[PDB]
């Protein structure tokens, strides 16, 4: 009761359905997103909705209002995988194990064997999801 | 965005004007319109601390990489003076490294003239890479190049070396699949989390790091580099890690060999 990085569809980067079957819990979504070894989401986009984070990149666009520009489906394959919405960007996958080179075990600089961990878990991914479609107005 | 600044030392010999920003070498010509020292993306209080030799930490280790190149430790007594005299003796080299060796034709970075020597001719086991003997020895050689031009030549023999270096800096290696041109190429100026992007030079190498509170060779920082991709990472002296030396050190080409930078 996941779907594994390997089963998601994306069709034109949008995911349909939940990688988990349960809801997203928004309120974990923001930990997760300002969280160093979690999405880390705050080191590339601004957040406007959360004041407290401090030295928010300018790598991209804020995240605010995120949650008019896509849908749930949109945004869940965003997440998951942006590279299958925006060929070849600098936002990497957080719900992907293989396909790389020189994949690494975590930070240690040592090999990781494929399929890795991905970067985020699958309800993580949802609760992320959760809290970008508040993102409104 | 990078400052708008200028870097003259203040030294015990006069003045030394650091060109920290300048044309790019023709290779770069469609990439970036200037190439920039790092020195330019750090904030006033750290750019203050190269203004002058007085206030750099690094200096401290120049000093002690030159206690170390007086000090009989050789086998027999040995030492960098008893051949080369002053250090003085290695005047240009830093500005022009890494480079294809004219007598043997490899592929050096310092680190391997200094443990050539240290090997063959001081009977020593050789030093590690990242040892503090080695960070202080090519901290005190660096400084014989300090305002010259960088100017790595990367045709002729160079080249296939030079054009390996420039595959792993476009790989976009681990988990998050970066290549060093994604941050250091495509956004430089920008904030990631609370660091200001920088072009990634390595014409202020070796550097005082503010955070380790000591000097950092570019074969280490490379490591880390791709370390922090999520990716398996090379040694530092790797064959590979020399190429993306030389490709790197090229990428600032015509910018001044620092002597010893400090960053954060
Ligand atoms: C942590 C999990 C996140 C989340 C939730 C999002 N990002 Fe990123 N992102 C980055 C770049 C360069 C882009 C633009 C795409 C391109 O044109 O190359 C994006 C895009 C997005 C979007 C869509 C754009 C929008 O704001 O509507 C969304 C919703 C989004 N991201 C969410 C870059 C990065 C990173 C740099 C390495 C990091 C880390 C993240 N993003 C992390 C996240
Ligand atoms: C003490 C540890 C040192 C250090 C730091 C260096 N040397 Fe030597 N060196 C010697 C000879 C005959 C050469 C070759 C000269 C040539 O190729 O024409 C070198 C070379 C170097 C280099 C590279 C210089 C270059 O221009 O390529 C460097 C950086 C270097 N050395 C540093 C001779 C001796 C010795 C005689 C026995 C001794 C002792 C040392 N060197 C010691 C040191
Ligand atoms: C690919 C292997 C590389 C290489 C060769 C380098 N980097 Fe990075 N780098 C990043 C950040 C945030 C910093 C500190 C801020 C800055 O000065 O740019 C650095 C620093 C460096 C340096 C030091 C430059 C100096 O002037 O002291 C060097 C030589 C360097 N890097 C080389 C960030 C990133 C990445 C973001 C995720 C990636 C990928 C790379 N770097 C990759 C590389
Ligand atoms: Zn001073
Ligand atoms: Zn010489
Ligand atoms: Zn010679
Ligand atoms: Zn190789």
């Amino acid at each position: 009761c996941e779907t594994a990085p390997k089963e998601v569809v994306y069709v034109e980067g949008a995911v349909e359905a939940s990688l988990t079957g349960a809801p997203g819990n928004p309120e974990e979504g923001v930990r997760i997103m300002t969280t160093n070894a979690l999405g880390n989401c705050v080191a590339c986009h601004q957040i406007g909705a959360l004041p407290d984070v401090e030295f928010p990149g300018t790598i991209a666009p804020p995240l605010d209002g995120a949650g008019d520009r896509w849908t749930e489906a949109q945004l869940r394959g965003i997440v998951a995988n942006a590279k299958m919405t925006f060929e070849g960007t600098f936002m990497p996958a957080f719900y992907k194990v293989d396909g790389f080179v020189r994949p690494g075990d975590g930070f240690s600089g040592k090999a990781g064997a494929e399929p890795l961990a991905p970067i985020l878990n699958a309800q993580q991914i949802e609760d992320v999801v959760a809290f970008l479609v508040t993102l409104k107005e | 965005d990078p400052v708008e600044d200028g870097l003259v030392i203040e030294t015990d010999s006069g003045p030394v004007e650091i060109v920290t920003k300048t044309a790019p070498p023709a290779f770069l010509a469609d990439t970036f319109d200037t190439i920039y020292s790092g020195w330019h993306f750090r904030d006033d209080s750290t750019r203050d601390l190269e203004r002058d030799d007085f206030d750099n930490p690094a200096m401290v280790f120049v000093d002690r990489g030159l206690d170390k190149w007086n000090a009989a430790m050789g086998v027999n007594g040995e030492s960098c003076a008893s051949c080369h005299q002053g250090p003085e003796s290695m005047a240009g080299l830093r500005a022009v490294m890494p480079r294809v060796d004219e007598h043997t034709g490899k592929l050096m970075i310092m680190e391997d003239y200094v443990n050539a020597c240290v090997t063959e001719r001081m009977g020593l086991e050789k030093w590690g890479v990242t040892s503090d003997n080695m960070k202080d020895m090519l901290s005190l050689i660096s400084l014989q190049s300090r305002g010259m031009a960088v100017n790595v030549k990367i045709d002729g023999p160079a080249a296939p070396y030079w054009e390996h270096g420039k595959e792993i800096y476009y790989t976009r290696y681990g988990q998050l699949e970066m290549s060093c041109a994604n941050c250091h190429e495509d956004n430089a100026g920008n904030m990631i989390r609370a660091d200001h992007l920088s072009q990634g030079q390595i014409n202020g190498f070796p550097t005082y790091r503010l955070k380790d509170s000591g000097m950092v060779t570019a074969q280490h920082r490379f490591v880390g580099c791709v370390r922090d991709t999520r990716a398996e990472t090379f040694k530092a002296g790797s064959d590979d890690f020399k190429a993306l030396e030389l490709y790197v050190a090229s990428r600032g080409n015509g910018l001044s060999v620092e002597g010893v930078s400090v960053r954060h």
